[PDB]
């Protein structure tokens, strides 16, 4: 609807963790509409045009050896500041996720179903999830969603299994995550 | 090396709209922005302002300079355009489904830039308000951006829902659709 | 139409702890205003930079909503109210105030009351111009002269009365150390009008 | 598995036809690993780097300056040479649609269901596609696909009518394509 | 000025594996590429290559120019290697599926780089390769790469199938399913 | 293994245009070959660039498979095939073969035959060394020497005999003007390799 041009700026500066803070990496960094024009890598030191049109503020804000200065203290004065102002909120934050297995179709044996492994509402999003036919492990047919990042401080991961049901079978999902010590299973016996 | 966390500062100021956003981000989750208009900081969740606190109307500061560097930026690029690239847009449910027990269906907004799109969730054709919750647009290391909207809903084999989305990019507005299969 | 405080609302001047001088510096012989002025740009989407140079520069008139600064952006508006300066960011393409502005003969007068508990008191005088008036322009001008005539700055309250209709705007700080001033002021961000005709407003102290 | 970096280097050289060939545009582009480092606008007439890394190349490429004469000739000697050779399979490719109307779970009535016109291996990718209820245009509840780009000179789209069927009712799908005069129209019952 | 088409004649070269492209675009489809091995120009419908020829050899004088210049490029980067930006996988079908219609269910490689991934069409978990098409790297505005792969196929409510993607972005093999319902 | 030639196939000479010279030069008096030489680099991944300074200069060894550069990339070889110049690109870290590489004592010897229709009609010698060979080496050093004794440059084929293996390669250019040299060669890219041993060669002539 609104035909008039947009022009947009955007300024990030990143902290990026390594080892806790053992390494601590500041990349702060300007794009003008989609376009990243100049930025300041700590492990530069300086400023350094990313495109043609930051050359200007690149060479103008290397000549301020105040902004200079600031910044290299950065990764001390700001980046591992604030780790550690939000690290028990943040960084140590563990939300077991609830595991569910359903198939896919609730219809008859003896023909190809998709299991269902639903694993929901974890944090941090580092997590295993494993399929067993009868304890033994399957890696074959797992039509896995890859981890889904809610945005509400929470992710979530669908993980299923192509099975041609035959009874007196048992499915096992087991999932491995830091909030637990010993792993969650949740079984399923193909309909007798 | 291989990483282990990041916390990005992320700002934006866009013209004409004249809308601008100071907000912080962990992992890909943000841990407050600050409302422009209230000049107050608001956290993702609340518990996190009981663990720390941020001075809200430095982050006005900022959003001045950014402004001022876009009249500048603009200018220097004779006036070159951000070119609309549209969201991909999913709806899914926080959880699996069962009949008559509470959820949440997430419309998720991705890879789309300038920041500027409008939502519905609209619950058998009827837009519906109550409890719709929505993040503010996140970073994204290709400098587009992402978005989530929430509506809080009871699962039922009568209703469909639909979360419609409005951007620049698009040459009609988006339905992405859901209902109890 | 706003009720009257439920009596737990209002604010405890012996609830606040640093100089309410400069609550009273809002008010004494403090506040902007402009005759026949147009925007001349805006930081955000809900505010409106106007062109005051009655010593000022350059005035940020913040609103609540992008619909009240789009509806005056274009216009000729004439611009009233006490305004602060810690904490006022803006870049103009330095003073800011949640500010009544009022689009567009004879000058005009007003009457307020109240004291004490439930005692009445005082009368005063307050004047205006054409167009129509807002909620601000007159809290301003009746606080200016009690903090001069009676020392303003345990509890104050302005309560403004229009036909059937009734709000009122509390007159003391917050229970703590720090006064936001830009908080306070946000209150006139919903340019209200008032009819200087028909209002009836009264100030109850206590 | 393989962990040894890469790099890659890309040459693209586009030709931006507008009104047919009225107005013709190159875009020469150095593109480096995903950042485009150099390029050669016809509108400007000259290389230009656009990062860093380019500056010695375009600064090199401009003191040549028989391959700025070739090049800038290139809007005709290449691009609208190349337009007109592919001209009649390309530019004029035509392959009409087929339309095909069927709601999404074939269930009983006075109730939701979505009305699915499937239109698919068409070219050009222009299309219209619009739903009737009895006649009358529907602008709400169609969630559509978009355009869906095949790979093999061939596109697709879904458009579904959210509806409530009640009989009696016809629905019409109604497509228009470059492939067509008139449009084709493949209409629907609501199950008596 | 809006625009009408573009023709895009896109060429790559890669080190470490020494692989190399050259093709042409219009619109979005490849009009042709130049087999590196065969030295031949093979057209993506037969039916262009009575419209028109290409001189396949010349392709490969451009090739072992644009390795020349990776080397410089690369030296001159001191060595600043790609950022594997993993695909995003999507399986359709080409039309809508009949039961015991033949059909053809396509594999949608988008937005990923380097330009080396692996593609199996898996039925059933064993592995299709009769009737298997596939396209070369398409060329992208953002400079990533597209790709698709076809399998024809007779639908039946007996058979499911998978398309299994490596590529050196993800941290393990992508299967996008497709199964009759 | 590769049946003989439905009698259609075969190419006709009569059929050709443009100066059989250009296929006579492949094997007039004219090959590529080095002794214990290893891979330098590749241009791309079926092919190997070498050492060979006879007199050259760097020489792309083409193959069909990825598979066959990588075999003997690493590994010592020794070179030997018609090569081409004209259309034989690469780029160095000028001339091109679709070349047979064999690894690694006495010389040896190997026989061929054949001519017009089905007459028998000549006997002919073809030496080597340790190590192993191949089809192309084989299939250069009898054609050096028909042109040469027999002035080989309608329709002439090489049947290459093994234990119980027996494949043909045409000896005529395409029913064309241009004869395409570097598709010609193309032929030998599978790096075929036959016993020196036991090798039975033959010339069908017409």
């Amino acid at each position: 609807g609104d035909t008039r041009p947009r022009f947009l700026w955007q300024l990030k500066f990143e902290c990026h963790f390594f080892n806790g803070t053992e390494r601590v990496r500041l990349l702060e960094r300007c794009i003008y509409n989609q376009e990243e024009s100049v930025r300041f890598d700590s492990d530069v030191g300086e400023y350094r045009a990313v495109t043609e049109l930051g050359r200007p503020d690149a060479e103008y804000w290397n000549s301020q050896k105040d902004l200079l200065e600031q910044r290299r203290a950065a990764v001390d004065t700001y980046c591992r500041h604030n780790y550690g102002v939000g690290e028990s909120f943040t960084v140590q934050r563990r939300v077991e996720p609830k595991v569910t297995v359903y198939p896919s179709k609730t219809q008859p044996l003896q023909h190809h179903n998709l299991l269902v492994c639903s694993v929901s509402g974890f944090y941090p999003g580092s997590i295993e999830v494993r399929w067993f036919r009868n304890g033994q492990e399957e890696k074959a047919g797992v039509v896995s969603t890859g981890l889904i990042q809610n945005g509400d401080w929470t992710f979530q991961t669908l993980v299923m299994l192509e099975t041609v049901p035959r009874s007196g079978e048992v499915y096992t999902c087991q999932v491995e995550h830091p909030s637990v010590t010993s792993p969650l299973t949740v079984e399923w016996r193909a309909r007798s | 090396i291989k990483e282990e966390h990041v916390i990005i500062q992320a700002e934006f100021y866009l013209n004409p709209d004249q809308s601008g956003e100071f907000m912080f981000d962990f992992d890909g989750d943000e841990i407050f922005h600050v409302d422009m208009a209230k000049k107050e900081t608001v956290w993702r969740l609340e518990e996190f302002g009981r663990f720390a606190s941020f001075e809200a109307q430095g982050a006005l500061a900022n959003i001045a300079v950014d402004k001022a560097n876009l009249e500048i930026m603009t200018k220097r690029s004779n006036y070159t355009p951000i070119t609309n690239v549209p969201p991909e847009v999913t709806v899914l449910t926080n959880s699996p489904v069962e009949l008559r027990e509470p959820n949440v269906l997430i419309c998720f907004i991705d890879k789309f830039t300038p920041p500027v799109v409008n939502v519905t969730w609209l619950r058998n054709g009827k837009p519906v308000t109550t409890g719709v919750s929505e993040t503010v647009f996140l970073p994204r290391e290709d400098h587009l951006f992402r978005k989530f909207h929430y509506l809080p809903f009871l699962p039922s084999t009568e209703d469909v829902y639909d979360c419609r989305v409005e951007h620049w990019g698009l040459d009609e507005p988006l339905l992405k659709h859901w209902e109890f299969d | 139409s706003q009720p009257d405080p439920k009596p737990d609302e209002l604010h405890k001047s012996s609830k606040f702890t640093g100089l309410m001088e400069n609550m009273k510096v809002l008010y004494d012989d403090n506040h902007v205003s402009a005759i026949n002025v147009k925007s001349i740009d805006q930081f955000l989407y809900f505010d409106l930079i106007y062109s005051i140079k009655d010593t000022y520069d350059n005035v940020r008139v913040e609103f609540k909503n992008k619909d009240l600064a789009d509806k005056y952006k274009d216009k000729y508006v004439d611009v009233f109210g006490a305004n602060y300066y810690y904490q006022c960011y803006f870049s103009k393409k330095k003073t800011c105030m949640y500010g009544g502005v009022t689009e567009h003969d004879k000058y005009r007068s007003i009457t307020v009351r109240v004291f004490e508990d439930g005692k009445n008191l005082l009368s005063f005088d307050v004047q205006t111009n054409k167009k129509k008036v807002t909620a601000q322009e007159l809290d301003y001008l009746t606080r200016h002269y009690l903090v001069k005539n009676k020392k303003l700055y345990e509890t104050g309250y302005i309560k403004f009365i229009e036909n059937e209709n009734s709000f009122w705007y509390d007159m003391m700080p917050a229970p703590g150390d720090k006064f936001d001033q830009s908080k306070y002021l946000m209150m006139y961000n919903d340019n209200k009008m008032v009819d200087s005709k028909d209002v009836k407003i009264e100030v109850y102290l206590t």
